[PDB]
């Protein structure tokens, strides 16, 4: 039961790291998201012109 | 007469004949690239052209593809 | 028109499939062969019910190795038991080579093709059955006249079908200039299924049954000891994870195979195993006494 | 077009379901695939003048932009493959040639100055004749999807009208042929009320009787 306890807890370590990692992925993707909005302004007008 | 439905079909036939737009170039493009003695290629092209001239009794498909059908 | 053929798919029953394997493994390296007893229905289903094995020759597989004399004798023995029907071809077994018919096998086949036009030649590979998939393929001669008129397309139409391969090389050469290969489905009824599934007397004698606790102490000790080592690589590793490009980090500081994934797998396997080990342990103590 | 349900009554058509379920059995069998003609339904608004039960030509208004609809297409070009080949050739030849060309420019230019470029007194003042900006923006139409347009154009009866542009059809109040109630707003045969039977229009008869 004690080995099972350490192992459940080992799996929890691994997952809290995977929790932080995807959270960094989101922090990164935020920059891209901001930049995209200013950029889409230019594209809309061109496609309507054609 | 109306409820029998045969008039409504007649009205639709007049429409399909006149206002049809079709690719006369497709028939020749299909012909060269896909062979008729390769059976699989024939099957696709026969079903493809028929859909194209659907709705209107046409002999356009026979005359374009006169030798191709007999293979 | 003449007479116009289309696709067929050869349905090899459960009984026949094992029988072919049994015979082919045993006589190898020598080429082994045998006749197919079956019935032909539809225009798309060749039903191969049973096979049997013909005596082998040191002169391999050939026109004169089949033996029609032993066939006539074998036929009567099937006759009295209701297990005769009508012969639908032949099989032979190549060993390390692909599924394809040799020049000698064309001439063997041509004699079968006259007698019944719906004769198949079925190549078994037994030295290539060491995989989890048994490579088996079937062929059927297309007539010399037919190829000039390019009637191989004729056989392909009327379904998309699988158009499965499992071998090329020599196979595709031979295909051009002789035969048309047939895809394989296997038949089995809802009785045959249960027999197949059941391979244990450990259906009810495997949950209360267990391995000594010595062996469970070994699994526990190995498992805990190793996870330290995966944990020390993961510690060197995650001093990084803050530089440029994932792909670089993996090479240089050995992110390869993912040590994060490797520790999760090693923990998951022993974690699930011990719940079972206790679960069976306590079940016995409480129910038995 | 293939229509899945009436946009009037909101209720399935028998022909259309039967079309598509049979059509998927084409992957099992190449000759059974001719049920996709059931799926097709021609789409058009067809006015019927009730006088003679034959098709009037008269003009209905469409509020819609003018150019947003055309019949597709035809594709050809393979003489560009030739053209590309002789284009790359002249261009590499000039680099090889350069040594000679440089002297050539000495003699050529004074001759042009004293005279003319060819038969014009222009496009030798500068590199062209202008050096100003050439950039222009916000030119041509501003539509790429129909949207809505307050511009009208008139369309003939029994022409191809998609169901995506059938809803903008309006019947002219200076025109006699206008329906009994109001439009249903969707494709299908609509009966027209003729005000005067004492003024004819050229008609288009039923053609299943013109083939007899």
């Amino acid at each position: 039961i004690n080995i099972s306890n350490n192992l459940q807890k080992a799996l929890t370590v691994k997952t809290n790291d995977e929790l932080m990692v995807i959270y960094i992925s989101n922090l990164v993707r935020s920059i891209i998201a901001f930049d995209d909005l200013i950029e889409n302004k230019i594209q809309n007008k061109k496609i309507q012109e054609q | 007469n109306i409820l029998s439905g045969l008039p409504t079909c007649d009205y639709y036939n007049t429409f399909l004949l006149n206002n049809k737009n079709i690719d006369i170039g497709l028939l020749n493009k299909s012909k060269s690239s896909l062979d008729g003695k390769f059976s699989l290629f024939h099957t696709a092209v026969s079903v493809a052209n028929g859909f194209m001239h659907a709705g209107t009794t046409d002999n356009s498909f026979i005359k374009a593809n006169l030798p191709w059908l007999g293979k | 028109t003449g007479r116009d053929d289309t696709k067929e798919t050869v349905y090899i029953s459960s009984i026949a499939l094992l029988k072919m394997l049994k015979h082919g493994r045993a006589g190898v390296p020598m080429e082994v062969m045998g006749l197919m007893l079956g019935e032909f229905v539809d225009d798309y289903t060749v039903n191969v019910v049973d096979v049997f094995a013909m005596p082998q020759s040191g002169t391999g597989v050939s026109v004169e190795a089949v033996d029609d004399v032993f066939q006539a004798k074998m036929m009567d023995m099937l006759k009295q038991t209701g297990r005769d029907q009508m012969v639908v071809g032949w099989y032979h077994s190549h060993p390390g080579f692909g599924c394809w018919l040799s020049s000698v096998d064309v001439n063997t086949q041509k004699s079968f093709e006259q007698l019944n036009s719906r004769a198949v030649a079925v190549v078994v590979d037994p030295i290539q059955s060491v995989k989890g998939k048994v490579v088996i393929d079937a062929f059927r001669l297309i007539d010399t006249g037919a190829l000039i008129n390019n009637l191989e397309p004729r056989q392909t139409t009327s379904n998309t079908g699988l158009l499965n391969k499992a071998n090329i090389q020599a196979l595709i050469h031979g295909l051009n200039r002789h035969y048309y290969s047939l895809n394989i489905d296997y038949h089995k009824t809802a009785k045959e299924t249960k027999m197949l599934m059941n391979l244990h007397k450990e259906q009810w004698q495997s949950g209360l049954k267990m391995y000594d606790y010595e062996e469970k102490e070994e699994s526990n000790l190995a498992a805990t000891k190793s996870m330290v080592k995966i944990a020390e690589q993961y510690s060197k590793r995650i001093e990084e994870e803050k530089e440029l490009t994932e792909e670089e980090l993996k090479t240089r500081y050995v992110g390869r195979q993912d040590p994060k994934k490797h520790l999760s797998e090693t923990a998951d396997e022993t974690l699930e195993n011990n719940i079972v080990s206790v679960l069976t342990a306590g079940v016995n103590s409480v129910a038995i006494k | 077009t293939i229509q899945l349900e009436n946009a009037d009554t909101g209720t399935l058509d028998t022909k259309s379901v039967v079309g598509l379920v049979m059509f998927s059995q084409f992957w099992y069998w190449f000759p059974l695939a001719h049920f996709l003609s059931l799926s097709f339904t021609p789409t058009t608004v067809i006015g019927i003048r009730g006088s003679d039960q034959a098709i009037p030509k008269f003009q209905m208004n469409c509020y819609a932009k003018e150019d947003a609809f055309s019949y597709p297409r035809m594709y050809e070009e393979a003489s560009g493959k030739e053209v590309e080949k002789v284009a790359t050739a002249v261009l590499s030849t000039t680099a090889r040639a350069k040594a000679r060309a440089k002297k050539t420019k000495k003699e050529k230019g004074p001759n042009e100055e004293e005279k003319k470029k060819e038969h014009e007194e222009k496009e030798k003042e500068r590199e062209t004749n202008k050096k100003g900006i050439k950039e222009t923006k916000e030119n041509d139409e501003e539509f790429y999807k129909n949207k809505y347009s307050s511009k009208p154009y008139k369309v003939d009866n029994m022409t191809r009208i998609l169901p995506q542009q059938s809803r903008y059809i309006s019947f002219i109040k200076d025109d006699r042929f206008v329906p009994v109630r109001k439009f249903k707003g969707n494709n299908g045969v609509v009966v027209l009320r003729d005000r005067e039977p004492k003024e004819p229009v050229a008609l288009i008869e039923t053609v299943r009787q013109m083939k007899d």
